[PDB]
RNA sequence: UUAAGAGUUAAACCUAGCCAACGAUCCAUAAUCGAUAAUGAAAGUUAGAACGAUCACGUUGACUCUGAAAUAUAGUCAAUAUCUAUAAGAUACAGCAGUGAGGAAUAUUGGACAAUGAUCGAAAGAUUGAUCCAGUUACUUAUUAGGAUGAUAUAUAUAUAUAUAUAAAUUGAUUAAAAAUAAAAUCCAUAAAUAAUUAAAAUAAUGAUAUUAAUUACCAUAUAUUUAUAUGGAUAUAUAUAUAUUUUAAUAGUCCUGACUAAUAUUUGUGCCAGCAGUCGCGGUAACACAAAGAGGGCGAGCGUUAAUCA
RNA sequence: UAAGAA
C-alpha cells in the first residue's frame, strides 16, 4: 500500500488554525518558519542552532530526533528555546535529557538516518608540515611516516603534494585574506586528527577484496591438519594476503626521428609485433550505442574513442 | 625568399600569361607586385576572390618557379572527341551514321 | 606505386579524425579491406604541447607504431611502399635516402636516435 | 461502437475500430490501420489512426492528443 | 559480442600472420627425425599395410617433404652481383643502394626466422624438462607422511 | 541534463546535494524513509526516488542506468562490525569531477559544481577541464579558482539598495543604544555585566573581556540619520557617510564591491549541517586544491559514500537498478 | 579432353548396383557468416541494416574468343523494353546524384581531389561519384540546454533575539490542502555576438571542409613558476597621463494517476449514452477508470503508440 | 550469476 505523503515534519509543530481568506499559507511553510525562527532585517536567522558555524572543532550536525525538532537557541547564551502559546520564544518548561549525554560517535555523524557516514579528521598545519619535512627533507619512506602518524600512504602523498602547492602559493603571496579566513573557519569546524589516539588513527592493514575470494569455498580435510593463510592462498590461486599489503605499501625499442629546420613535428616509432599491433578489422561499432566510449585529450577535450 | 624576376618572366603579368589556365583574368586581383605574387598564401588568395582551382594552380606554379622548375601551362585533360569510354560506342554509332 | 604487394596506409577512425594502419596489401583490394598484414599504426595529428613547453622548446610528436623486423622482411621480398609510407620509413631509418624523390629531395636540428 | 471495413493495400479486408468521440470516416475514405483489437467487438482486430489519411483527429481533444491526432 | 570473450575480448580480427619460412628447414632435427621415423600400423596406422595394394593410379606414400636450405634459399632468391661493380650513372646508383638494402633485409629476415625457430625448439625442450621436474617434486611432496594422516581411518589390510 | 525543477519542494521533502536552507529543512524534518506497509515494488520505488533525488539527480534515468555498476568495492582489514556494502550503490558517481568538487566543499551544490566546471574555473592536475562528466582517477589533483570557492562558501553579496536600507536600520539602532546609555549608564552597565555573565566563553567577546566610570558614556557618539532617497545611486558618497565602530567606511556587506561575495568574508548561513570532511579526498582550502585519493570504499562499520539514507534504502535502490525496475 | 583426379563432359564395353523412417526423392522458403548487433544469469535465441569475411549477380538465357584465371557488366545469337542514326544500330543507373512507381517508410540531380588509395606517364603531371568533406533526416548515441539567494511593501523609533504600527496579499481550501522557493526581485557567471590572433589534419608545396577548432577581452616583452608587478605601442578623458579600457543572456514536451503500476487536495459534465480498455474491467445520478479543472507520478529532446526480437 | 505479477 502506498499513497502520496506530503513530507510533514515527524515532530509536533503548531499547525494553521482559521486563516484570513488572503493568507494563502501551507502547514509546511509554517513548520519551516518555526524551524528557522524570526528573520532579521539583515536576512539572518540568529535564533536557529545551525545558522552559525562552530569554532571548537566539534561539528554542529543536525539532531532533529534528540531535540524533538526544537532548533531554536538564544544566540549569545546558547540556551534552548521554545515557542509559547502566545507567539513568543522562551525557555522550555522542562529540560531535555537527550541533548547533554550524546554519544561521542553521534557528534561526528552528519545525517541522523545514516550511522555509517562519519566526517573525517582535519590535519593540523603543524602535522602537515611535519609530514612534508619528513618525506621531503629527511627522506623517510612513506611507509614509516604512515606507521608513525597512523595515516594511509596515499593520504600521506596527497599531503606532501598539497603542502608543496601551499608553499608555492605562499611564496607568491597568492593566499589572500579571504582565503586565510575561509581556511581557518573551515579548520575550526572539524575535529582535529590526533596521532596518538588508537581509535582516531586510520587502519593501516586494508587490502581490496578481489572477486576471486568473495565466493565462499570450503574444504573437508583430516580433523587435525593445520590450514593457515598460506594454504588458503594456494587453494584460491592467489598471493597470500600479507604480500598484498607488502606490495601495496611500496624493454621496448623506440626510434626518435630526424628533425630538420622548418619541420613542425617529430616522429617517434615504437617497436611492435605483427598480430598484436593495429586497428582490427570488423571491430564493434558503439558510436550509435548507449555505451559509446568517451575519453579526454591531453588538453582536456572530450573526444570519441 | 622572394625569387628574382627573370627575363623569361619579367612581370607578374608575364607569369600569369605563362602559367595559363585562364588566369589572365586574374591579373587585376594582384597589384602587379612580385611580392604580392610570392608572399600571398592560400587564405589571402581566398579572401581576394580567387577560386579553389585557380589559387591551387597558382601556388603550385609559384613553388615551381621558386625551385627553378618550368612554369609552362599544363593543360587539364579532356574527354575524347568521341565522348568518354562509357558513351563512346553510342556516340560513334550515331556519328558514323550521320556522316 | 607499383607491384601486387604494397605497403600503404588504410584509413580508420571517425570523420575529421583520421588514423591509419600501416599495412601490406594486395594492390587491387580496397583501401580499407582486410590486408595481408597490419605492420603498424600511424596517428597524423601531433601530440599537443603546452605553450610553456613550447617556450622550453619541445617539438610536437607524431606517433607511429611499427613492427620493424617484419617491415624489413616485406621490403625485402619486393613489397612497394607508398609515398607517405616511404616518408615514414625513411625517417625511421628503415629506408635510406635512395628512396627520396626530386620534390622530396635541410640543416639537421636533431639526429635520428634509437633508445631502449 | 463505430467501426469500418477497410481493404488494405496488400488486399486483405479487415474490420477496424474508429477511436475517439466523433469521426468523419465515409465510404472511399483513405485510412491508416494499426494493430490493436476492440475487446468487446468480436472480429474487429485493428484500429484506425486518428489524424492520418482522410480521418481527422478528434475535435476539441485536450488530453492524450497524440493518441487522437490532435494539435496543441 | 560474447564471442570476443574467446579471444581476450578483442573485437575485430587481424589478417593471419604469414610465415617467413613456409616449410621446415634442414637445421631442425626434431621434425626431420619425426618424418623420417618408422610409420605406425594398426588402429593408429598411417599408410598402407604390408600386403595391401593401393589404388591403381594413386601413390602409396604421402608426398616427400621438401625441407628448406636457408643458405641455398638466400643464394637463389638474393644473389649479389657477380660482376665486381659498374658504378656509373645516377639512377644506377639509386638502384644499387635499393638492391643492397633489399637483399640485406631479406637475408636478415630469413636467418632471424631460422634462429627463432631453433630457439623455440630449445626453449620448449627446456620447458618440458622443467615441468617434468616441478610436477614430480609436487607429487612427491604430497607423499611426505603428514602427522595429521594418523587421524584418517584406514583399513590397509582389507 | 535534467532542468532543475522544484528541487527544494517542502511537500515532496527530497534531500538534495546542496547547502540550501530549504534543503536543510527538508533534511531536518525528514526522519527516515518509511518502507512499512509497502509492496516490494513500492519499497524499491520509494528508495529509488529518495536516493536519486540525492545521488546524481541531474543525470537522466537512462544515463544513470548506463553508468550504474552492480560491482561494489570494499577493503578487508587483516589486523567486529558489519561492512555496509550496499552504501556503495552510488559510489561510481563520486569519481565524477562535479561530485568531487561538491565533496571537497568547493561548491555549494553539485549543480554549482557543474557550472564552475563548465565556465572554466576548474583544473585537473594542470589542465583546464570544462566537462562535469570527467572522471578522476586515484592521485589526481584538482583545483578551483579561489574566488569561486569563496563565493560558494561565503554569504551573498547585498545590492546597494538593500545594504543601504540595512545600514539605515543600523544607524537607528546605534542611536537608540547611545541614547539609552547616555541617559541611564547605571542600568546599562548592570545589564552589560549580567549578560557577560550569562553568555558562554565560546564567544570571542567573552575571551576579550577576560583579556564603573562615567567617562564611558561620554565616548559614545550619536550617528547622523541618513535618508537614502538623496543618497541613492552614489556609492562613494554613502561609503564615506557611514562610520560605525564595527563597520568602518563601507556600506553593509560591500567592503570591496568588486569581489563576488559578501566582502568582509563570513561563512554562508546554515553551513555546519553539511560541513562533512570526505574520506576519499585531501582538501587544502588555502589554495582551493584537493587530491582524489581513492574511489570510496566500504569497511567494517563505515562507508565513505556520504549519504543521508540508511542501508535498507540503498539496498532497495540497488535492487531496483539491478533489474532496470523490472 | 584438362596443368590436374572423378560418370565432369563425350564414346565404348561390362557388373547391378546407389540413396532412403537417424528422412531419401520431391516441394517450398532463404544469400551465408564473425573477435558484428540485440537479448538473457547462462545455455542459447534473434538479426545478417551498419563494420568486416565469403559467395552470387550487374535486364533474361546459352555459347565463344582472349586470358594464368571469364560462360566476363566483353563478343555472338536470341528474348524483353525503349530511343533514333533506321543499322549484320545504340541503351538497359543492382556506380553517384535524381525521377516515376510500389510502400507505413529510407536523403543532395552538393564541394574537393587538400588527405588515403587506384589508373596512365621516364618525369612534369592528368583522371578518379573510389575516397574525403559537406547537405537532408531526432533514425541512433553522446554533450550542453544557469547557478547562488529569494515569501511582501511602506512608514516611526564595538552595539547586536531590534521593536512598533499601517497597508496589502493570485487559484484552491479553513488546516496536516496545497499550488509555492514556485514566481517576481537580488548577486555572480558563461554561451552567443563583437573584435584580435589562430594552430592541426601536410608538407618540398598544395586545406574541399572553412564565416576551422582553440585561445585572448586592448597589444606586445621580462622575470618568477596558471597567478603576478614592471618596460614599451594603444586608449577617450579631463588636464605627455591620475584614470578606466566590448557586450552579455536563458528557450519542454509527452504519457499517465481503480489493480497489476509510481501518482490522497479535491471538484465539474455525462448517465450501460458518449466513450475508455495491455489483462481484470469501467460507464444504469455518489464515475478515483469516460470528457475535463486543480493537485500529483514517470520519462524527457523526446514521450506515446503500432509492428517486431530477446527475456 | 537465475526474483515475479493480474
Ligand atoms: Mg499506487
Ligand atoms: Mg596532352
Ligand atoms: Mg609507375
Ligand atoms: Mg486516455
Ligand atoms: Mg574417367
Ligand atoms: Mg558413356
Ligand atoms: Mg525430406
Ligand atoms: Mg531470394
Ligand atoms: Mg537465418
Ligand atoms: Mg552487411
Ligand atoms: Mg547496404
Ligand atoms: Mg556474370
Ligand atoms: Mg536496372
Ligand atoms: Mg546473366
Ligand atoms: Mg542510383
Ligand atoms: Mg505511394
Ligand atoms: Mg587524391
Ligand atoms: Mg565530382
Ligand atoms: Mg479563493
Ligand atoms: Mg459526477
Ligand atoms: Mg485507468
Ligand atoms: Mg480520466
Ligand atoms: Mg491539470
Ligand atoms: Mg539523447
Amino acid at each position: 500500500f502506498s499513497r502520496r505523503r506530503i513530507a510533514y515534519p515527524f515532530y509536533p509543530f503548531k499547525k494553521l488554525g482559521r486563516q484570513h481568506p488572503k493568507k494563502h499559507d501551507t502547514n509546511l511553510k509554517t513548520a519551516m518558519r518555526q524551524f528557522l525562527g524570526p528573520k532579521n532585517y539583515k536576512g539572518e536567522y540568529v535564533m536557529n542552532k545551525y545558522f552559525t558555524v562552530p569554532t571548537n572543532h566539534v561539528p554542529n550536525y543536525i539532531k532533529p530526533d534528540l531535540e524533538r525538532g526544537q532548533s531554536l537557541e538564544h544566540p549569545v547564551t546558547k540556551k534552548p528555546l521554545q515557542l509559547r502559546y502566545d507567539g513568543t520564544l522562551g525557555p522550555p518548561p522542562v529540560e531535555n535529557k537527550r541533548l547533554q549525554n550524546i554519544f561521542k560517535d553521534r557528534l561526528l555523524q552528519p545525517f541522523p538516518s545514516n550511522p555509517h557516514c562519519k566526517t573525517n579528521y582535519v590535519l593540523s598545519p603543524q602535522l602537515k608540515q611535519s609530514i612534508f619535512e619528513e618525506i621531503t627533507v629527511e627522506g623517510l619512506s612513506a611507509q614509516q611516516v604512515s606507521q608513525k602518524y597512523g595515516l594511509k600512504i596515499p593520504r600521506v602523498e596527497a599531503i606532501v603534494k598539497l603542502v608543496s602547492v601551499e608553499n608555492s602559493w605562499n611564496r607568491r603571496n597568492r593566499v589572500s585574506s579571504d582565503l586565510k579566513t575561509m581556511d581557518e573557519t573551515l579548520y575550526r569546524m572539524f575535529p582535529v586528527f590526533d596521532s596518538d589516539a588508537s581509535f582516531k588513527r586510520e587502519n593501516l592493514s586494508e587490502i581490496p577484496v578481489p572477486q576471486k575470494t568473495l565466493a565462499s569455498r570450503f574444504l573437508t580435510i583430516a580433523e587435525s591438519e593445520p590450514f593457515g593463510p598460506v594454504d588458503a592462498a594456494h587453494v584460491l590461486e592467489l598471493e597470500p594476503a600479507v604480500e598484498t599489503l607488502r606490495n601495496l605499501s611500496t624493454n621496448t625499442k623506440v626510434i626518435y626521428g630526424e628533425l630538420v629546420e622548418g619541420e613542425r613535428s617529430q616522429y617517434k616509432f615504437t617497436n611492435a609485433k605483427v598480430g598484436k599491433v593495429g586497428y582490427r578489422y570488423g571491430s564493434g561499432n558503439r558510436d550509435n550505442k548507449k555505451d559509446r566510449r568517451i575519453g579526454f585529450n591531453k588538453l582536456g577535450q572530450m573526444v570519441y574513442i | 625568399t622572394i625569387p628574382k624576376p627573370s627575363d623569361q618572366v619579367p612581370d607578374v603579368d608575364a607569369f600569369l600569361n605563362k602559367i595559363g589556365r585562364n588566369c589572365n583574368e586574374l591579373k587585376d586581383t594582384f597589384e602587379n607586385n612580385w611580392n604580392n605574387l610570392f608572399q600571398w598564401d592560400s587564405k589571402i588568395l581566398k579572401e581576394k576572390g580567387v577560386n579553389i582551382q585557380q589559387r591551387k594552380y597558382i601556388l603550385k606554379q609559384v613553388h615551381n618557379y621558386r625551385n627553378n622548375r618550368p612554369i609552362h601551362e599544363i593543360k587539364l585533360g579532356k574527354k575524347s572527341f568521341f565522348g568518354g569510354e562509357r558513351k563512346r560506342k553510342a556516340f560513334t554509332a550515331k556519328w558514323k551514321a550521320e556522316n | 606505386t607499383c607491384g601486387l604487394v604494397r605497403i600503404r596506409l588504410a584509413r580508420f577512425g571517425r570523420k575529421n579524425s583520421p588514423v591509419y594502419n600501416i599495412v601490406v596489401a594486395n594492390s587491387r583490394k580496397a583501401r580499407d579491406a582486410k590486408p595481408i598484414e597490419v605492420l603498424g599504426t600511424y596517428v597524423p595529428v601531433p601530440s599537443p604541447v603546452t605553450k610553456r613547453e613550447l617556450k622550453r622548446g619541445v617539438v610536437p610528436i607524431k606517433d607511429v607504431k611499427l613492427d620493424f623486423d617484419r617491415t624489413k622482411y616485406w621490403i625485402g621480398v619486393g613489397a612497394q611502399p607508398s609515398e607517405t609510407v616511404t616518408k615514414l620509413l625513411r625517417k625511421a631509418g628503415i629506408l635510406n635516402d635512395a628512396w627520396a624523390t626530386s620534390k622530396n629531395s635541410r640543416k639537421v636540428v636533431f639526429e635520428r636516435m634509437e633508445t631502449l | 461502437r463505430k467501426a469500418c471495413r477497410v481493404r488494405l493495400t496488400n488486399g486483405n479486408v479487415v474490420s477496424a475500430y474508429i477511436p475517439g468521440e466523433g469521426h468523419d470516416a465515409q465510404e472511399h475514405s483513405i485510412v491508416y490501420v494499426r494493430g490493436g483489437r476492440c475487446q468487446d467487438l468480436p472480429g474487429v482486430k485493428y484500429h484506425v489512426i486518428r489524424g492520418a489519411g482522410d480521418l481527422s483527429g478528434v475535435v476539441n481533444r485536450i488530453s492524450s492528443r497524440s493518441k487522437y491526432g490532435a494539435k496543441k | 559480442g560474447k564471442g570476443a570473450a574467446k579471444y581476450g575480448f578483442k573485437s575485430g580480427v587481424f589478417p593471419t600472420t604469414r610465415s617467413i619460412l613456409k616449410s621446415p628447414t634442414t637445421k631442425q632435427t626434431d621434425i626431420i627425425n619425426k618424418v623420417k621415423s618408422p610409420k605406425p600400423k594398426g588402429v593408429l596406422g598411417i599408410g598402407y599395410a604390408k600386403g595391401v595394394k593401393h589404388p591403381k593410379g594413386s601413390h602409396r606414400l604421402s608426398p616427400k617433404v621438401n625441407f628448406i636450405d636457408v643458405d641455398n634459399l638466400i643464394a637463389k632468391t638474393v644473389a649479389e652481383p657477380q660482376s665486381i661493380k659498374s658504378s656509373n650513372g645516377s639512377a644506377q646508383k639509386v638502384r644499387l643502394q635499393k638492391a643492397e638494402l633489399r637483399r640485406k633485409f631479406l637475408i636478415e629476415a630469413f636467418r632471424k626466422e631460422e634462429a627463432r625457430l631453433l630457439h623455440k625448439h630449445e626453449y620448449l625442450q627446456k620447458r618440458t624438462k622443467e615441468l617434468e621436474k616441478a610436477k614430480e617434486l609436487e607429487l612427491e611432496k604430497l607423499n611426505k607422511e603428514k602427522s595429521s594422516d594418523l587421524t584418517i581411518m584406514t583399513l590397509d589390510k582389507m | 541534463p535534467r532542468k532543475a525543477n522544484l528541487l527544494k519542494s517542502l511537500a515532496r521533502g527530497r534531500v538534495r546535494t546542496s547547502f540550501n536552507k530549504y534543503n536543510l529543512f527538508n533534511l531536518y524534518k525528514k526522519g527516515g524513509v518509511d518502507l512499512k506497509s509497502k509492496s516490494l515494488y513500492q519499497q524499491k520505488w520509494t528508495a529509488k526516488q529518495e536516493t536519486r533525488a540525492y545521488h546524481g539527480e541531474h543525470l537522466t534515468e537512462k544515463r544513470w542506468q548506463t553508468v550504474f555498476k552492480p560491482k561494489l568495492d570494499s577493503v578487508a582489514q587483516l589486523d567486529i562490525k558489519e561492512t555496509p556494502f550496499l552504501l556503495q550503490t552510488f559510489a561510481v558517481l563520486e569519481k565524477r569531477l562535479d561530485f568531487a568538487l561538491f565533496r571537497a566543499m568547493f561548491a555549494s551544490s553539485v549543480r554549482q559544481a557543474r557550472q564552475f566546471i563548465l565556465h572554466g574555473n576548474v583544473r585537473v592536475n594542470g589542465v583546464k577541464i570544462k566537462h562535469p562528466s570527467y572522471t578522476l582517477k586515484p592521485g589526481d589533483m584538482f583545483s578551483v579558482k579561489p574566488d569561486k570557492v569563496l563565493e560558494a562558501l561565503g554569504a551573498k553579496k547585498p545590492s546597494f539598495q538593500e545594504a543601504l536600507k540595512i545600514d539605515k536600520t543600523q544607524i537607528v539602532l546605534w542611536n537608540k543604544y547611545v541614547k539609552e546609555a547616555k541617559t541611564e549608564p547605571k542600568e546599562v552597565w548592570e545589564k552589560k555585566l549580567e549578560n557577560f555573565e550569562k553568555m558562554s566563553d565560546s564567544n570571542p567577546k567573552k575571551l576579550q573581556f577576560q583579556e564603573f566610570d562615567p567617562k564611558w558614556a561620554k565616548n559614545l557618539k550619536y550617528h547622523d540619520p541618513i535618508k537614502l532617497s538623496e543618497l541613492e545611486g552614489d556609492e562613494p558618497k554613502a561609503r564615506k557617510l557611514i562610520n560605525l565602530p564595527w563597520q568602518k567606511n563601507y556600506v553593509y556587506g560591500r567592503q570591496d564591491p568588486k569581489k563576488p561575495f559578501f566582502t568582509p568574508w563570513k561563512p554562508r548561513p546554515f553551513l555546519s549541517p553539511f560541513a562533512i570532511l570526505p574520506h576519499h579526498l585531501e582538501i587544502s582550502f588555502k589554495t582551493c586544491h584537493a587530491v582524489y585519493l581513492r574511489d570510496p570504499v566500504a569497511r567494517p562499520g563505515q562507508s565513505e559514500v556520504i549519504s543521508p539514507f540508511d542501508v535498507p534504502v540503498h539496498e532497495r535502490a540497488y535492487m531496483y537498478y539491478l533489474r532496470n525496475g523490472k
